[PDB]
């Protein structure tokens, strides 16, 4: 969707990452961007 | 010098800092401006989360840089 494409652009800006990576982090976090970015910056340990 | 902090809730925060400011110092300035507790703040520059104890100079953050602010979430 247009809206999800906008989320991917925003995620990738913050993470300075590839669009494909952004999309998968988003999708795996129910398309919830702040949650997805928290996951990105603090992955499982 | 000036740096900008972009939040995910639609604000750009305009800070005054020095290269020698620590990341904690920057988070305190954000708390001053927006009331966001430092413990909630993840400050990001050039795709990397900035660590307490380092300075802006350690990360080569120069004048007019934009940082991003991601907040830790509760309840999920
Ligand atoms: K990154
Ligand atoms: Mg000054
Ligand atoms: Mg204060």
């Amino acid at each position: 969707s247009n809206a999800r494409r906008l989320l991917c652009v925003e995620f990738a800006s913050v993470a300075s990452c590839d669009a494909a990576v952004a999309q998968c982090f988003l999708a795996e976090n129910d398309w919830e961007m702040e949650r997805a970015l928290n996951s990105y910056f603090e992955p499982p340990v | 010098m000036q740096i900008f902090v972009k939040t995910l809730t639609g604000k750009t925060i305009t800070l005054e800092v020095e290269p020698s400011d620590t990341i904690e110092n920057v988070k305190a300035k954000i708390q001053d401006k927006e009331g966001i507790p430092p413990d909630q703040q993840r400050l990001i520059f050039a795709g990397k989360q900035l660590e307490d104890g380092r300075t802006l100079s350690d990360y080569n953050i120069q004048k007019e840089s934009t940082l991003h602010l991601v907040l830790r979430l509760r309840g999920g």
